[PDB]
């Protein structure tokens, strides 16, 4: 059986079908993914200019779908016709994503003030100074351009982006665990749910949450020299003792206790369910599956960070080419030729290549997250006696 | 004082080896998909996956290269001698991991494209194999990041 | 939220029901 | 910015009211719309929280010598 | 043919025993060679002589072992072919064993070579 | 000092490796295109894309080499090992990326030449793979731009 | 002076060799799994185990590399030669052992994937053989870890 | 000092590599032309075009090498290793580009000659392919010019 | 001086060589066993001698490496370039001998698997051959142990 | 019988090596660069001839 799908729901249903099937009682996160995959893809990458233009083109296609119904699409156009709603939602999310990134039309733009971020004091001192720049005013709608888009601000900004992606992956894992718990409640197991899902969930969740809370505490304390590597430095010693950099006064003993708790819970993820089954009367796949899934979530976060960095680099390259064309063209013709060439190249790179790569990566991350979460394939589609030509 | 030459060499080598591995994997996957073509035209979605994995590996390599290049700042904390060799080690590790991942991904993608024509029920297994392969590249990127982390401490 | 169904329908009437359910149908 | 969080919460409440007015008929449809609104609010708030956590205290400033 | 191969393996074990004896001798044949006095030309001459002894021993032993292995393979094939032909195979096996023993004797002679202080 | 030996070597090597890879790829693509044209003129017309990819790779390599050469300003910049090292690294990266992209493009071109006779949809799809390979090469070239910009610290 | 730099280089080479061996084993296992899935989809699910084993070996190599990286500490001791030497030796040994074990396990899994399709009974013994192959690499990793623990070379 | 050694070595290497590539291309083109003439002597006349293109590329490489070599005048400028290094780099790059272009163009020309013997539009297709292959020689010449300019930039 | 570096390099080379030889022998023997088990699964279960020999080779290599590592005690002995060079060479030779023995044993077991599939008499014969090969490997291990003992002096 | 004869040839070579070891004492005669080079070259030529004869 299949849940009824509207015009917008059809793409999510198709995605769920790609991720195998699920039982009628089995939870189907397809509706949730219909926003999550746009939510992740927006976090993954996005260009404000072409993305808005791509969204406008998709909306025009949706408006003209009446003719597109008559005019049979070809190859990827057919898939686009079905996925118009999902693409529009993804572009809408990417709009806010670019707003956060502040690279409007793949270029930083001032927000509210004449300059969104500036350098307080150091009037004569160069940007490469001890005082350097002070952001007395910070951009309220997006990252401060001085602190992010500037020449030397790139490394710290990238580290912060990677750290945030780690937290986003932790949140995705938590959502998967929550979905698993909900589906188990739907499965209505008297004690098997507590014996199996509760230990499999929560354990790795808190394992990653320790690092996420460490990141939050670092953001509160604002340590500088370690940059985003303070967490790496802290976790570098799984053994006890030391822990000088620990922001929480008791973070060391608490971390040791948490490590012991995780070590104890590790068999609890695998042992209770087969024991209950034997008492009534796979786990081997579940073995190492938790570590593999945590590694996969970290990989997804790193992939998102890398995709964002690559998008920023491509935007910088396009802006540099445009600036070079404009500055070195006293005559109108040279500037026009350069602008046209740069526009064509940037469109091809971003709207096609970068967009497809980001979509594929986001889809793969979504499949990994869903497979970790639930629904384990194992089903088929609703089978009516519908006339294919008529319907 | 001569360390920055080694650092720049390692930074370039990381990207070069990652690109070579990605290119090999992509070529293998494309040949396999073209072979799978015509017989299974509907398998375009399946054939897209190995190209996505190769692109992900290439992006990871570029990210590692960018991180390494950012690490090289002679203006503050003079590179001394440990910085260049550390950058070279990180770049070499990243490049080797990328090449290995690219070769494995290309072989597995060729096998999957071959399996695409008949019995498409193994698409889930093929995707699982591809993800397990890309796990190696992810681990290599993590190792490169960890190595780049220790670079600052050596300045003292 | 579906379930199996079983029925016995005369062939002559079954033709009309099948024609009606051809476009969309249930079972 | 607590003001930003309050504004986001108000926007979420407005979206919930709009979804209720739109599809109060379908209680399951209304629940689906509420879940979508909740997910969108969570995503936007998380993005803004990350952005502000970046602005909490800067490790270093940028250099842009010509 | 398995018994013939066992004879060949016995020859190989004899070669291994010869190598073990050579190692024990080299442990004993090591000159005084003080840690401080490890740069004299006489020490270099002793080292060169010991290296020459080892090279002459091991290479000849390996060549004899390979020859014995090939001869034993052919002999096992022939014994499988013809039941009568076994003593001839044993003759080749004994020849290989004698080559190994000659190498061992060469090592024994070369044992007295060192002249280091 | 020793900068010319490093910078000139890197500039030459980038162009040499990129040209070699692009040439091998273009040769494979041309063989496939000749086979397709023997099969059908329409496939011959379609098979132009791998040649375009090879030319793009060659142009990218030439652009990187030109940028590296323009970076060489001994009159303005004092002779430093780092200044030549940055150019050498950029050239090595550009050349290796060009060679890898050329080999992959040749393989993809042969595959797409077979596919065009097999099915037009197969060629249309393989165009995406060729574009992905070109994008990987462009990413390598872009990393080369950062490598060239690293030379700014030396003066 | 620069000896710990050589040690770090060897540590990186350790992860490089481990990744290469794991990738070779994973490619062989993937070819075998593709053949099995062509045979029967049911055998494909049970055949995923060798790929997981290769990934676990790669993860063990990465963990060893991370431990080696943690071993390097400027505040621990001044520039010392033995720190680089021991680390490089441990890394090289661990990487070589991991690569060899990965290649052997890949060949074994490639054989076993074809074997299991014909008869499911031999899969039990194949699992034990693969377990022994992985345990060899685990022992090598432990041996390498011992050398890393051997850090206090001076005083 | 030793700069003339490097400059003359680069000048010689340019000519040597260009000659080798031209030889490979000419051999492939001659094989294709012989095959076409055996198939159809009339069509053989047009088949000489790839051979002419390969010879033109070889001559252009040789001309560039000669121009680069003629620039080296010890009486004109005092001993500076920069000029010699630049000349050597230009020669090496031009020679390698010419060799790769010649080999690839010869292979593509043989394939296109066979295809032209098959079909007439294949001749135009092969002509377009060879025009695409000429980009490698163009890039090599551009790199050589850039290096020659950098040689004069020495100070 | 540089003696600890030489000794560590020698021990690492010993471990790597022993592991590589054991891996090659195990791979060959396992391939042979898998090929033989196709016909009769019953005979396959008996084919555990390849696993036994692989484990024996691995254990011998690990023990040799551990013994060599224990010999590196800077506090106990200041050591000398001569002693370190001797220990490294001894360990490397032991590892190489173990690798060669393991490779040969695996090569023999490759055909021994099919021989066992043919008949049980060939099975026990291949068992005896593998026993002889393992005895040679143990002799090499004992030689390495004696060499490590000499390094103490 | 020819195999036994060939093995006897190797035994004779071993005896020659034993005689060389008996004469290996270097105190009696000091060999310079020319002497060492001459000895090594002549021995290598003899060894090449012997290997060719064995083949």
């Amino acid at each position: 059986t299949y849940f009824r799908t509207n015009k917008f729901t059809s793409a999510f249903q198709e995605i769920v079908d790609a991720y195998g099937v699920a039982k009628y009682r089995e939870a189907n996160p397809g509706v949730f993914t219909i926003v999550t995959f746009p939510f992740l893809f927006a976090v993954m990458f996005g260009d404000w200019g072409h993305g808005i233009c791509l969204l406008l083109g998709t909306l025009v296609l949706i408006v003209r779908e009446k003719k597109l119904a008559s005019q049979k699409l070809d190859d990827i156009t057919d898939m686009t016709f079905g996925g118009r709603y999902v693409i529009l939602m993804m572009a809408l999310f990417s709009i806010y994503t670019g707003l956060i990134y502040n690279e409007f039309f793949s270029v930083p733009f001032e927000i509210f003030s004449h300059s969104a971020y500036a350098c307080r004091d150091l009037s004569c001192s160069e940007a490469t100074t001890v005082g350097l720049i002070k952001v007395r005013d910070t951009y309220p709608f997006g990252v401060d351009p001085v602190w992010h888009g500037s020449r030397s601000e790139l490394p710290f900004l990238n580290s912060l982006k990677m750290k945030m992606s780690i937290l986003l992956g932790v949140a995705q894992m938590n959502l998967g665990i929550i979905l698993s718990y909900f589906n188990a409640t739907f499965f209505r197991i008297g004690v098997n749910i507590w014996c199996q899902f509760i230990p499999q969930i929560i354990f790795l969740n808190s394992l990653f949450g320790y690092l996420s809370l460490l990141i939050i505490l670092k953001w509160i304390t604002g340590s500088q020299a370690d940059l985003y590597h303070v967490m790496i430095y802290m976790f570098l010693s799984p053994t006890d003792e030391l822990g000088d950099n620990q922001l929480f006064p008791g973070q060391k003993t608490a971390q040791l206790v948490l490590l012991l708790l995780a070590f104890v819970s590790v068999p609890w993820m695998l042992l209770p369910k087969p024991f209950i089954l034997k008492m009534q009367h796979h786990q081997m796949i579940h073995t190492i599956e938790f570590v593999l899934g945590a590694v996969s979530n970290t990989a997804s976060y790193l992939r998102l960070w890398a995709l964002s960095l690559a998008h920023s680099e491509l935007s910088s390259v396009f802006y540099e080419k445009v600036l070079l064309l404009a500055w070195g063209y006293n005559n109108i013709l040279i500037l026009i030729v350069g602008i046209i060439v740069f526009i064509f190249a940037t469109v091809g790179v971003l709207l096609v290549m970068e967009t497809l790569s980001a979509f594929l990566h986001a889809l793969r991350l979504h499949w990994v997250e869903f497979q970790n979460k639930f629904y384990e394939g194992d089903g088929y589609k609703f089978s009516p006696f519908s006339f294919a030509l008529l319907d | 004082e001569t360390a920055p030459f080694f650092g720049f060499l390692g930074a370039a080598a990381a990207l070069v080896f990652s690109c070579m591995g990605a290119a090999y994997g992509t070529a293998k996957s494309g040949v396999g998909v073209a072979s799978m073509g015509v017989m299974r035209p509907e398998l375009v979605m399946k054939s897209i996956v190995p190209v996505v994995m190769a692109g992900v590996l290439g992006i990871y390599g570029l990210i590692i290269a960018v991180i390494i290049s950012t690490g090289i700042n002679p203006k503050a904390k003079s590179y001394y001698l440990f910085d260049g060799y550390a950058h070279l080690s990180s770049g070499l590790a990243c490049g080797l991991a990328g090449l290995s991942a690219g070769m494995a991904i290309g072989i597995v993608g060729d096998a999957g494209v071959r399996a695409n024509a008949q019995q498409p029920k193994l698409f889930v297994g093929m995707i699982l194999i591809l993800i397990f392969a890309e796990a190696l590249a992810l681990y290599g990127l993590i190792v490169g990041i960890i190595l780049s982390s220790r670079a600052g401490q050596s300045r003292a | 939220p579906m379930q199996l169904v079983q029925i016995i329908i005369p062939i002559e009437s079954a033709h009309l029901t099948v024609s009606y359910l051809g476009e969309l149908g249930l079972l | 910015f607590l003001v930003t969080t309050l504004v986001f919460l108000v926007i979420g409440i407005i979206a919930s009211l709009c979804t209720r007015i739109c599809c109060n008929r379908g209680p399951s449809t209304n629940l689906l719309h509420l879940t979508l609104v909740i997910t969108a609010t969570v995503s936007c708030w998380m993005m803004w929280a990350i952005v502000y956590l970046a602005q909490m205290k800067p490790l270093i400033v940028p250099i842009l010598s010509e | 043919i398995t018994s013939k191969n066992l004879i060949s393996v016995i020859f190989c074990e004899a070669v291994a025993i010869y190598g073990v004896i050579v190692a024990i001798i080299l442990q004993t044949k090591l000159e005084s060679v003080p840690a401080s006095q490890i740069y004299a030309p006489e020490s270099l001459r002793a080292g060169y002589a010991i290296f020459a002894s080892g090279i002459i021993v091991g290479f000849a032993n390996l060549v004899c072992g390979l020859c014995v292995g090939i001869i034993g393979s052919s002999c096992a094939l022939s014994d499988a072919q013809n039941s009568s032909l076994f003593v001839k195979i044993l003759v080749i096996e004994i020849f290989g064993s004698a080559l190994g023993l000659f190498g061992v004797i060469v090592g024994i002679i070369m044992s007295a070579q060192a002249s280091w202080p």
